[PDB]
RNA sequence: AAACUAUGCCGACUAGGGAUCGGGUGGUGUUUUUUUA
């Protein structure tokens, strides 16, 4: 269920997965 | 008019008079504040934390249960989102509807709806942007679709 | 139904009228607690509630969404309140 | 007519008694 | 008749009692009569308060599903009135057994607002915000005539 | 969408109390729509009336006799001077006498004639008859 | 205080209701 | 020839304003930039 | 002395002139008026809508 | 039938009657002043 | 423990009834610790129109929020402490001005210490352990209103008798007139 | 290729009435069916 993408958090470890 | 769509409908939530909760309420202030914390590292959004307390502990309104909204609540704590949930909503429902036309360009009814998705989804950016909520030099684009989602 | 005061309408004129067009808008849920059997626990359900809700100790379904009002599921013993 | 042919317990509210809505003092 | 009964007196300059149930308005006040110590009044609560002067002070309440504009006596009876009422009627009230009206006379379409007795403790006369005015033998109870 | 407070709850009285109604209700209410209607049952034009709560906006459920004959409100709330004042009583009213023009003054809400017993002025709001 | 206020009430329906009942008769 | 793309909707003037980020300038600030903007297009 | 017809009223009130100044300075003498039982009792006919003209016909200085 | 509902008489003389309210032109405002 | 008790405040009638506090400690089993991390700001005796007479509890709001939970059986025994009574918490909650178009460096007013959403706090607070359910405000012609606050009836005999009591300590504590009504 | 006897005063609008379509609540007996779907 949950967005996977949603939280400022979230979008910071996205950009660590991304480097 | 309910936007876009001539239908006058009305369906919604009442809110009862008083500005508490019913006393045989007794859980914890601090202890729905750690469950919303927990449903939010889990990752959900601020609708569905306040559906699921609602639902499952007779938690019965966060607003009043609590001293501030539930982003609010998560501002206080650190998790505020980039974008606000209706708009980032909007951004998936385009993003699929454009990736469906993609593979299927005979859908004008689709075509007929991206207008409609886009129309608002202007309307909802300027008003953030209005607010300053949402930075100035901030667009909406396919680009920023796929960066964005994916 | 035929004619009634503006200001004091009767107990049957408010209980019939829908839930926004009554004088003082209100809500027209409520919260079954409930024991689950499976542990004999107590837990508080919204009446309306909207998601297969599940008792913490026995992983349990207490009630299926169907449509408006929450629906409960075989041998879950409840209260209003 | 038909909400008494279906439902168990109305009452027959005497229309010299419909109007009424409450009295103070009261009887025996 | 105002925000709260006053009883004055011809000669004394000041109110010389005050009366009310609750501290609502009351919109008519009338008399009886025979009994010229009891007083019958209706307020903006939807009510009839009935008050007594050799005892002075309030003794029964009703409440009705909308407010009585006029009431009157039965210059015969003594003891039934007339209640002239905007959910389109005109209530017959006995007193002691305010649980249960005597009659309702029922034909106009609008609020009825004033009603009297024909000395002659038989008939009605009642007056209505429509634009009509009906006369009622307080035997049947439906409009006898309509001018 | 919704034209104006003040446009809705007068043009609700007028419908209704040309319709033939004993007491209309109306929603919202506002500091200003309690005002007019203040001045108008002062002057003998309605009756008397609740305000509702519920926190959304006030509710006003006004009991009306039938003393109106049309009362509303201005669009473009001009400025007006006091000749001014007495010209535009003569001629917006049906007479002279006839009706009350009511005022946001810099001293208060308030009709034209009390209006100039103060020896005050300002803008326009509507009008009563 | 209130409630003796409202049983004085009651007893002074009682005393008009048997003057009334004598104008029945 | 068919597009299924639709072109984008033309932004509006507020939109506009706030792209230069006018918007959020004081009075002064404002005409004194138009006045900039103005001399610098001249 | 000058009669009033129903119809007179309704256009005298429909452009804004006041009856006994109007007429006054129309004719530049005083001009007493006179309603007539059957004048007003046209205005009353035609009633609600009328009950304007009405109130101004209910005037002390019209005889 | 074919007959013209009764209108009633045409009283307040300025401007336009309609949804708002009365709308006043400035052309009536600096008319009659 | 007067001392303990009180909060920069020894007055006579405050000291008696903190000993009443230390006495329903004492003679409690467990309102002792139940109550203990619990102080107040002051006590106030107000009389009414009817002859008889109350008191006001004035008191910080998290100690308040433990009296909301806890108060039903405290307002018993202290009544029993003092009999022919009645007995009322309430919150002493801070004003702040409207600056003026000559302010210095201030602060932007709450709407909660606003000067109505704190009377409003004194209306529920004082009508409590039962609920509010309607205000209402008539306009007779006259010019003269009439405040009106609607309560709910889950407390009704017990209460039926504090009215009185309750529009008097209003008026003493705000200057205003309201009009108390259950619809039964 | 269409067209080729159709036409109801209108609107800030009040009370509606039967019948129907899409959800929702409540009662309630029939049809249904019963630890399996
Ligand atoms: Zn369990
Ligand atoms: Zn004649």
């Amino acid at each position: 269920k949950a967005k996977k993408d949603f939280y400022r958090f979230q979008v910071r470890e996205r950009k660590k997965q991304e480097i | 008019g309910r936007m876009h769509s001539a239908g006058k409908g009305i369906s919604s939530s009442a809110i009862p008079y008083s500005r508490n909760a019913p006393a045989w309420f007794k859980l914890s202030s601090e202890s729905v504040i750690e469950q919303i914390v927990k449903y939010a590292r889990k990752g959900l959004t601020p609708s569905q934390i306040g559906v699921l307390l609602r639902d499952a502990h007779g938690v019965t309104q966060a607003r009043v249960i609590t001293g501030n909204k539930i982003m609010r609540i998560l501002k206080s704590n650190g998790l505020a989102p980039e974008i606000p949930e209706d708009l980032y909503y909007l951004i998936k429902k385009a993003v699929s509807v454009r990736k469906h036309l993609e593979r299927n360009r005979k859908d004008k009814d689709a075509k007929f709806r991206l207008i409609l998705i886009e129309s608002r989804i202007h309307r909802l950016a300027r008003y953030y942007r209005t607010v300053a909520v949402l930075p100035p030099n901030w667009k909406y684009e396919s680009a920023t679709a796929s960066a964005l989602v994916n | 139904v035929l004619v009634q005061d503006l200001l004091h309408p009767t107990a049957a004129s408010e209980a019939r009228k829908h839930k926004l067009k009554t004088l003082v808008q209100g809500p027209r849920s409520y919260f079954l607690d409930v024991k689950c059997p499976g542990c004999l626990n107590i837990t508080t359900v919204f009446s309306h509630a909207q998601t297969a809700v599940t008792c913490e100790s026995c992983s349990t379904i207490l009630c299926t969404p169907t449509g408006g009002k929450a629906k409960l599921s075989e041998g879950t013993s409840f209260r209003r309140k | 007519a038909n909400e008494r042919r279906t439902r168990k317990d109305m009452p027959y509210i005497s229309e010299r008694k419909k109007q009424i809505v409450g009295t103070v003092h009261k009887y025996e | 008749g105002g925000a709260k009964i006053h009883l004055w007196d011809v000669n004394r300059l000041k109110p010389v009692s005050d009366l009310s149930w609750g501290a609502d308005n009351i919109t008519s006040l009338k008399f009886n009569q025979n009994e010229t110590d009891i007083l019958a009044s209706t307020g903006s609560d939807n009510s009839i308060v009935l008050y007594d002067l050799r005892t002075n002070s309030p003794t029964q309440k009703i409440v009705q599903t909308m407010r009585t504009n006029a009431i009157c006596w039965n210059p015969m009876e003594a003891f039934n009135f007339v209640t002239a009422n905007e959910d389109h009627n005109a209530y017959y009230y006995d007193m002691r057994n305010l649980s249960r009206s005597l009659n309702v006379f029922k034909d106009h379409v609008s609020a009825v607002m004033d009603v009297d007795f024909s000395p002659t403790g038989d008939e009605i006369v009642t007056g209505s915000y429509d634009k009509s005015i009906r006369i009622y033998k307080t035997n049947h109870g439906h409009s006898r005539e309509i001018y | 969408t919704r034209s104006s407070v003040l446009a809705d709850a007068l043009n609700a009285i007028n419908n209704a109390e040309k319709t033939g109604k004993r007491q209309v209700l109306i929603r919202p209410s506002s500091k200003v729509i309690i005002k007019f209607l203040q001045v108008m049952q002062k002057h003998g034009y309605i009756g008397e009336f609740e305000y509702i709560d519920d926190h959304r906006s006030g509710k006003i459920v006004v009991q009306l006799n039938g003393r109106l004959n049309k009362c509303g409100v201005i669009s473009p709330r001009f400025n007006v001077k006091i000749g001014d004042i007495e010209k535009w009583t003569a001629n917006l009213l049906p007479a002279r006498q006839f009706g009350y023009v009511i005022l946001t003054t810099s001293a208060g809400i308030m009709d034209h004639e009390e209006a100039r017993r103060k020896h005050v002025s300002g803008k326009i709001l509507g009008f009563v008859y | 205080q209130r409630i003796q206020q409202r049983h004085d009430r009651k007893a002074a329906y009682e005393i008009s209701r048997q003057e009334v009942s004598k104008w029945n008769d | 020839v068919y597009t299924p793309f639709p072109p984008a909707q033309l932004p509006r003037k507020v939109d506009l304003e706030i792209e230069s980020g006018e918007y959020f300038l004081s009075k002064r600030e404002k005409q004194m930039k138009k006045l900039n903007e103005q001399k610098e297009k001249q | 002395q000058v009669l009033i017809d129903t119809n007179f009223i309704n256009f005298s009130i429909q452009k804004k002139v006041d009856i006994v100044r109007g007429m006054m300075d129309c004719l530049l003498a005083k001009c007493n008026p006179l309603i007539t039982d059957c004048v007003m009792a046209e205005l009353e006919k035609l009633g609600p809508k009328y009950r304007i003209a009405l109130k101004l016909a209910r005037d002390p200085r019209i005889k | 039938k074919a007959t013209k509902r009764e209108r009633g008489l045409k009283i307040s003389s300025v401007g336009r009657s309609t949804r708002n309210g009365l709308i006043v032109s400035k052309r009536d405002i600096a008319r009659i002043s | 423990p007067q001392a303990k008790i009180l909060s920069q405040a020894p007055t006579e009638l405050e000291l008696q009834v903190a000993q009443a506090f230390v006495e329903l400690e004492n003679s409690s089993p467990e309102l002792k610790a139940e109550l203990r991390p619990l102080q107040f700001k002051s006590i106030r005796e107000i009389d009414v129109a009817g002859g008889k007479k109350a008191l006001a509890i004035f008191v910080p709001v998290p100690s308040l929020a433990g009296f909301h939970k806890v108060q039903t059986k405290l307002t018993r025994e202290l009544e029993k402490k003092f009999q022919d009574r009645h007995v009322i918490f309430l919150a002493e909650r801070r004003i702040l001005p409207k600056p003026s178009r000559t302010s210095r460096q201030v602060q932007k007013r709450p709407r909660s210490r606003t000067l109505t959403a704190v009377h409003d706090k004194i209306l529920e607070d004082l009508v409590f352990p039962t609920e509010i359910v309607g205000k209402r405000v008539r306009y007779l012609v006259g010019g003269n209103k009439i405040q009106k606050v609607l309560l709910d009836s889950k407390d009704v005999q017990q209460i039926d008798y504090k009215l009185e009591s309750f529009q008097a300590v209003y008026n003493k504590l705000t200057g205003k007139q309201i009009v108390f009504e259950i619809p039964s």
